[PDB]
């Protein structure tokens, strides 16, 4: 409810390349494994 | 001459004159009203008849109702004595401080100044604001744009902008609130009260407020910029002062008049629109400009219909303008405010000649990551951060690093978020996103560049979360 | 909307171009 | 003015009497759309009365005939009938004989609970109140539901809008805010009650009908008006009913008491006015509505205002309802209206089905009031909870595929999980303000992180009524304090720590 | 309450061609306000300034009344003609003085019974052919009915006789019969 | 008084009168015509000229054929000697079985009841069918819309609800076929002489049907649903009854009203239709509603064109509805009978008050289950199965075998299914519901809980296997 | 016009003659615009309709009364599966039983003449024109 990250640009939560513009769950993908490597890294 | 009213339909009335009719453009006071209502001619109909749009409610009209023609265009008072005052579309004071003596009027439907009266001068503003001063810089006496959707931010910025520039400017300034939410006018008004822009005991106001409406009728939404246009330029010609005009919004200019053309007798054009949509908003732009004999500094806020930039309304606008600076959702959901996209934002004098060689190379540099950021991201979606090398990996790191440092806190703002207000002086922004870009903090954590001013800050808010961690 | 199916079917083709691209590298 | 009874007499120069400037004849009726030969002194926007009792409103004068909307079914218009002026332009009784009552769009009592004793009338159209008599948005809104008066907050003066597709529970957040204030008018303090009012727009009669049940069950009804402008009715009273009712609203705000209107749905408004324009021959824009359809909401949500303490110090809030179409808001009338109000608060049907109710898409839910339109209590949780929110945010994702998280992490992915279950609220009961900033100050400071998730609303029932009856000094303390001191921060979780070890 | 008129005359011009036959047969100057607007037309054709003048919408209505009341003393137009121009500069409806003349032409002709007929021949011809011509004609008349007959000529029906009524026809020519009996000899077989 | 033809367009007809005109919505009668032809007034066009909408064929008519006022609306037999009769619009009988001998007739055109005359009470009609009973349960009295496009299946659900309710019915019933296929009300007719609800030997018949089908003209076919209101309407108020009124299909209602409205000369409004979609929609719908006196429980298939939501002509159907049922056609297509969309689907009466607590609870777990696969389909679609190990693969392995439990062989499809049809108690569907959610039904195949009624019926299925 | 004279005609939408074999010695006419039957005419479809395909009068079975649509996209079969069906006829139309005989109506609505000729072409050779009627609107 809070606007996941990669759940579209402008649908509450997003915004860069195609996948993370077009949502769905592919964006959630992305923002899961990119926030998973630099979560780590600090 | 006289007339009377021969139809009443919405806010479009019909007029008929017995004696020579007025001209287009000219206002007809209709003479058995209380609260001054006053129809401007838009077209001669024929058969001694012309047709008219309201500057306000057309409850009670009668058919066969006296009209006056007052031989002129809509006249607004005009001078020093606006300073400080607010203004309806017609020039009458409602911010219930008396009436506004003075002794200059100006009509509100003028020519634009000629192509040998154009000025070329191109100086670089600076604002405070990071990504504003680094990736779409301003022009002082440049038009500046500020499109978004509802919600992104345009309010906000345009009152960042009158906090960080009108305060301490140096010359007049003008606000027209075109077709905005009467609370944003009260709540402007007082902070200009605050501020000591608006001094109601002295005569050191410096700006001019001009205001019409969501609650107005679209005759008065559809004229009330070319008013609050009208002081600004009495201030650039018959004075020769540096003026800032500040539109909030430009959008409202067009949507105004889309509402009466129907009615008007026209067809309507692509998407659904007055046929004379870049006519219309062509002769009301070219009016704001930077003169030989003075300068006008336009901040306009224009709303993009759905978040639609190939909506008519703003793509006309995008070819009026110096600088646009385009609030994107996206940005905005992110939490990065303000939330000007930075692959979409355009400024005229971004070049190596005018804003310096370094300037424009860390610029572009900036642009180059983010946008190199948008291209990985797929990659990213399918392969993973596993698979990416460590090239693509800085590559990630230093636009998260770049994303998070272009937002910045606002003292507008304060009451919203709490956060304290900064302003950033260009020289810091260059080296702060030159360090970035070189990779000089590589070992920091990008949540050390979020909302903070200069990256001084965002070495010690790396230091405080590495010692409260 | 358009704009909407249109910004999906270009995700879906850059998504393809990478499987593929991984597909002959595998 | 060309007909043949008119020219004929016209040739004879007859000079006919009864003359048509206070009365006119039917030339044609059809489709709720009158029009009417004569009335030459007729006003725009006034008032008729038909020879069949019915009434109408003169919305296009023309040199030849007058376009004239119908208040009810057009079988009793005849070609040929007479038409008288009113001589003023519509207006509806106000005051508050109206509070307990069902009406109308013209005032009409429908509850068959007698006439109605009201003194004054006030016209549906008056002018917005301007830039000097309004005051900035202070005072707090309370919906009753955690997550609006946490994140998306309402002040008193503001224009809110409930957006969303169809059963996402538009209606259920507008009916909770009016049986939340039920704890507000039942107290002594006069500032703090609010008087509701519910405009019903083209929906059923059952459905208003299961909603005053509803509102009367709960004991609502005593301070609420309903005003019911259903399908059945014209198009004419389902256009005038949000004025109406924000006239009535009016009357409470400009006497110096604070008022709440509910326009259940302005979309239905919309397509009430786009018939009446199509059927006057007005030409359409797009999807077929009308050029005004903006100004058409624009001037009736303006009204909605905080009025300054030289004005009686009196709010109209305004929670305007728009239905979306498969969660489409680029259409014509959801943009509209986004770009008229000071906030909206979007539904969608996957947080509906997802267990989230009230299924409030907080990326998407903005409220430009911001933090005056909370307490200094909630300010001061709320804040911690949307930068905590705002962290889950980054680490909610890491379900998908991730398999092992950093400690600290993992506390926040637990306590967001917590914070999200605890935004969840079930229908019709809204719940006080002191014990939505209490549950929030125990989600946002680690005290439901050895919770499990479903038993959230177990505890927080059981746990509140443990601070009721046994810590009610802390409740005094807080409220005299007005937020929550270190001392008390303490003090709440050593009662936290020992009901939990009592759990 | 209105006169029936003899025949349903349409269009605006017809209204106004059947609101003054009805105020002349209210009163009694259906002859009257038939000549002087004879009289008018037959004016405006053989003038065909006035005719410019009063379609002209650039000049004023008082100066289009001015011209029509100077021109309508010399008709001896007394009270319904002088009225009906009035009306009809009074409207913008001047520019078809001549469409409402033709359809108040055609209510009084059928207010007379007269029935139009048209009659084609090859060649002109009389003595025999037009008397004969004539009592063929009567035939077709119900009691109170008077004949309007337009003879024409025209080669191209080679010959025979093409004769119309007010609402039938037929086509008894030798160039339409030919031509039908060579389709009968292309879709004989 | 009389009037004649002016002007003969399609089904609008104009017709001028002498001396006084014929109300709005008042009955006319054309004279030489051998069979009844009746034209509607729809609205006054000026110089005593009526524009009229004419419920038969216009062919053969010609200018300045003499009309009769009758002086009132269309009215219609109603009472119990419409029981086991066919009428039509007009209420002529079309059974071939003599005229409709009664005292009683009702004008089509009534005012909806008000305010005052509204019942609040909601209790749950058990129908038997599991998707319908579990996620969007009717309601006992109230207004039930079937949603969905052509081939999905709305009239073989309308046949199962009328096998299932109205056969056990103490009542009567109501069948108002709008724009449909005249095979389908020759099938209905022959099912109900031979299931006994029509008798024609005595007076123990238990159904009124009124037929207006897609071979009629607009203006039948834009009225005949009021001619069915109308008998419903005597049944609840002048005999007190609880009246079932099944409308197949109330979208024809309003396509005839934007066929007639073509031809009215208005200025047309969204997607082609009518600019009084939504007022003539709600002055027809709200007449169907139960009040103090009787009740009366309507079933309305409604039609989408071109499979969309989104028509202006569905979109403000739902409003009128307590309960809705969303008919899907790739639902449909996985061979999921009835094709009920789970997450479109409303009751209004999905209350834990109404329903009880473990009723709501496995519904909503239900749909949260279903709307968890929704989201995980995208990934499954590209990607595959290998998703999150145990915990998505154990969400995809309920929500199919939730999937296929809500599919229910009907005994009206036992004709060209072979499977027998199943009335499966509420008890029983919350109780296999329940199984599922716990997880008790892991370790059987996803092919057993296909086309199966009782969750006993899925584990007998899947020992066979 | 209408009747047995029709059969082995190609007409166009008037009913006038196209295929050059002379007119047509009809006594009948039909209005086109003739409402359809009601409820109580008729009766449930219960005789079948062989159309001579397999996959057709297995899987989707065809009755004598019924509307069945032939559905695709472009030059996918179905003028083959529709001339088809008219073809398989010629065996119950030879045969001494009257109640199996089934007569034929093509109406070609906006296809290519040449079109037209090529399918009576193929109805010519396989005699199954004999009990076909064309009505061509190309
Ligand atoms: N917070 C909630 N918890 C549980 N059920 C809820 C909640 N909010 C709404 N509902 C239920 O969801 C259904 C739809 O909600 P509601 O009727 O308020 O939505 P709506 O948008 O007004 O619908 P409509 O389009 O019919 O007006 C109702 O059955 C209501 O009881
Ligand atoms: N419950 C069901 N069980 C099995 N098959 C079904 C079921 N419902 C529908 N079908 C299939 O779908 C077909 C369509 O049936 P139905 O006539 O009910 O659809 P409809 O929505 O009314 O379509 P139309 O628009 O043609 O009236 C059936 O003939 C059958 O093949
Ligand atoms: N069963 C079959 N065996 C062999 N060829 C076939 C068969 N069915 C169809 N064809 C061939 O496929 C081609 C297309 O079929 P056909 O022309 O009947 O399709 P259509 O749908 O009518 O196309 P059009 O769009 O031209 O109307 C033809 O050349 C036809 O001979
Ligand atoms: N610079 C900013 N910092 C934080 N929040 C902002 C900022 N600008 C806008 N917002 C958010 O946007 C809302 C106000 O948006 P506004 O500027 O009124 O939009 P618009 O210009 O489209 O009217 C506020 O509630 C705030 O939460
Ligand atoms: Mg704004
Ligand atoms: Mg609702
Ligand atoms: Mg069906
Ligand atoms: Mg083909």
């Amino acid at each position: 409810q809070l606007g996941e990250l990669g759940t579209g640009a402008g649908k509450g939560g997003g915004g860069g390349g195609s996948v993370r513009a077009a949502g769905g769950s592919f964006g959630r993908r992305e923002a899961a494994e990119e926030e998973r490597y630099f979560r780590q890294k600090e | 001459s006289n007339g009377q009213i021969t139809a009443v339909i919405g806010a479009v009335v019909d007029v008929q004159f017995e004696d020579q009719l007025p001209p287009i453009l000219n206002a007809l006071e209709v003479q058995g009203r209380s609260p001054r209502l006053i129809l401007e001619v838009a077209q001669h109909l024929g058969e001694n008849t012309v047709r008219t749009i309201a500057m306000d409610g057309t409850e009670g009209l009668v058919r066969g109702q006296n009209v006056l023609d007052t031989g002129a265009p809509i006249k607004i008072p005009v001078g020093p004595e606006t300073l400080g005052r607010i203004m309806n579309v017609i020039g009458e004071p409602i911010d219930e401080r008396g009436p506004i003596v003075t002794d200059k009027f100006a009509a509100i439907h003028a020519d634009a100044p000629e192509f040998v009266e154009m000025s070329v001068q191109q100086e670089i503003l600076v604002t405070g604001i990071k990504v504003v001063d680094l990736l779409a810089p301003y022009a002082k006496g440049g038009k500046i744009g500020l499109f978004g959707g509802a919600g992104v931010g345009k309010t906000v910025l345009i009152m960042e902008l009158i906090n960080n520039v009108a305060k301490a400017h140096g010359g007049y300034s003008v606000f027209a609130g075109v077709g905005e939410r009467t609370r944003e006018g009260n709540d402007l008004y007082h902070e200009m009260i605050e501020s000591g822009v608006i001094s109601l005991k002295d005569k050191t106001s410096k700006v001019a407020l001009v205001y019409g409406q969501m609650n107005e009728p679209p005759g008065a939404r559809a004229r009330v910029a070319l008013t609050g246009l009208t002081v600004a330029e009495y201030f650039r010609d018959q004075e020769g002062q540096d003026v800032l005009l500040f539109i909030d919004n430009i959008f409202r200019f067009t949507q105004a008049g889309s509402e009466v053309s129907a009615l008007l007798g026209r067809i309507p054009s692509a998407v659904g629109y007055q046929p004379t949509l870049a006519t219309d908003m062509g002769t009301m732009q070219e009016r704001i400009t930077t003169t030989k004999k003075g300068s006008i500094t336009s901040v306009q806020a224009i709303y993009v219909p759905a978040d639609d930039l190939t909506d008519p309304a703003p793509a006309t606008t995008f070819a009026h303008l110096d600088a646009t600076t385009v609030l994107s959702r996206a940005i905005a959901e992110l939490g990065i405010y303000p939330a000007v996209d930075p692959l979409d934002s355009t400024s005229r004098i971004l070049d190596p000649n005018i804003i310096g060689e370094e300037h424009y190379n860390i610029a572009r540099g900036v642009q180059k990551i983010l946008q190199d950021y948008k291209s990985l991201q797929d990659i990213i979606a399918i392969l993973g951060m596993d698979e990416l090398s460590e090239e693509d990996k800085l590559i990630v790191s230093r636009a998260r690093k770049i994303q998070r440092f272009l937002s910045q806190p606002f003292q507008v703002a304060e009451v919203f978020t709490g956060h304290a207000g900064k302003l950033v002086p260009i020289k810091d922004t260059i080296k702060g996103f030159k360090m970035i870009l070189n990779g000089e903090l590589d070992h920091l954590p990008e949540v050390a560049f979020y909302m903070v001013g200069p990256i001084e800050e965002v070495v010690a808010k790396a230091e405080k979360i590495a010692e409260s961690q | 909307t358009l704009k909407a199916v249109s910004i999906r079917l270009k995700s879906v083709k850059n998504i393809q171009k990478i499987t593929q691209s991984m597909k002959m590298v595998s | 003015a060309e007909i043949s009874a008119v020219l004929e007499e016209k040739i004879l120069g007859a000079a006919p009497k009864e003359n048509l400037e206070e009365t006119g004849r039917v030339l044609s009726i059809g489709d709720g759309i009158a029009r009417v030969y004569g009335l030459k002194n007729i006003q725009a926007e006034e008032m008729v009365e038909f020879s069949s009792g019915l009434k109408g409103m003169a919305l296009n004068l023309e040199p030849d005939n007058v376009g004239i909307v119908v208040f009810g079914n057009d079988k009793h218009i005849k070609e040929g009938d007479i038409v008288k002026r009113t001589g003023a332009i519509v207006d509806v009784p106000v005051g508050e004989e109206l509070l307990g009552r069902v009406v109308d769009a013209l005032g009409n009592p429908i509850d068959g609970k007698g006439p109605i004793g009201s003194k004054t009338r006030q016209r549906v159209g008056v002018k917005a109140p301007g830039i000097i008599p309004r005051v900035s948005v202070r005072e707090p809104m309370q919906t009753g539901m955690k997550a609006v008066d946490s994140l998306v907050p309402i002040g008193r003066g503001q224009r809110e809008l409930i957006i969303g597709d169809r059963q996402t529970g538009k209606t259920a957040i507008a009916i909770d805010a009016i049986i939340n204030q039920k704890r507000f008018n039942d107290a002594q303090d006069e500032k703090k009650k609010l008087y509701c009012v519910y405009v019903a727009i083209g929906q059923k009669r059952s459905t208003v009908a299961q909603i005053v049940k509803r509102l009367t069950d709960t004991d609502a009804m005593r301070y609420t008006i309903v005003v019911s402008a259903t399908a059945s009715d014209a198009a004419p009273l389902q256009y005038l009913a949000p004025y109406s009712g924000c006239a009535m609203g009016e009357f409470f705000r400009d006497n110096g008491k604070h008022a709440l209107i509910i326009y259940d749905d302005l979309s239905k408004q919309a397509v009430a006015y786009r018939q009446m324009s199509l059927l006057l021959r007005r030409p359409p824009g797009r999807e077929a509505y009308p050029g005004d359809v903006f100004y058409l909401h624009s001037r009736l949500l303006e009204r909605a205002a905080k009025m300054s303490e030289s004005n009686g110090g009196g709010s109209l809030t305004a929670l305007p309802v728009i239905e979306t179409q498969a969660g489409d808001v680029s259409a014509y009338i959801p943009t509209n209206v986004i770009s008229i109000t000071d906030g909206q608060i979007f539904l969608e049907t996957e947080l509906f089905y997802k267990g989230i109710r009230p299924a409030i898409n907080v990326g998407l839910s903005v409220s430009r009031v911001g933090s005056a339109a909370q307490t200094r209590a909630m300010k001061q949780v709320a804040g911690s909870m949307k930068l905590e929110l705002a962290q889950y945010r980054e680490v909610a994702a890491f379900a998908q595929f991730g398999s092992d998280l950093d400690a600290s992490t993992q506390q926040l992915l637990s306590r967001g999980v917590r914070l999200t279950e605890l935004l969840k609220q079930g229908q019709y009961v809204p719940m006080a303000i002191e014990d939505q900033v209490a549950i929030i100050y125990c989600g946002v400071r680690g005290h439901l992180d050895k919770v499990e998730p479903s038993k959230i609303t177990k505890f927080e029932k059981e746990f509140s009524q443990h601070i009721k009856t046994s810590h009610r000094d802390i409740l005094d303390t807080i409220a005299k304090e007005g937020q929550i001191s270190p001392d008390t921060d303490a003090k709440l979780k050593k009662v936290v720590t020992d009901f939990l070890s009592t759990f | 309450q209105l006169v029936k008129a003899p025949i349903q005359v349409f269009g605006i011009e017809g209204r106004y061609a059947t609101a003054l036959y009805s105020a002349a047969v209210k009163q009694k100057k259906l002859e009257a306000v038939e000549k002087d607007l004879v009289q008018l037309n037959a004016s405006l054709k053989k003038f065909p300034r006035l005719g410019e003048l009063l379609k002209n919408p650039t000049l004023s209505r008082q100066l289009k009344k001015d011209a029509i009341g100077s021109m309508l003393k010399e008709q001896k137009a007394v009270d319904l003609t002088s009225n009906f121009l009035d009306l009809l500069t009074e409207n913008n409806r001047l520019k078809m003085v001549d469409g409402v003349i033709n359809a108040f032409k055609t209510i009084m002709a059928a207010h007379r019974g007269e029935v139009i007929c048209e009659v084609t021949s090859a060649k002109p011809l009389d003595e025999a052919a037009r008397k004969d011509l004539e009592v063929a004609l009567k035939g077709f008349l119900k009691p109170g009915q008077n004949i309007k007959l337009t003879l024409k000529t025209d080669p191209a029906i080679i010959g025979g006789l093409v004769v119309s009524i007010g609402d039938r026809f037929v086509d008894m020519s030798i160039g339409t019969k030919i031509k039908r009996y060579t389709a009968a000899l292309k879709t004989a077989v």
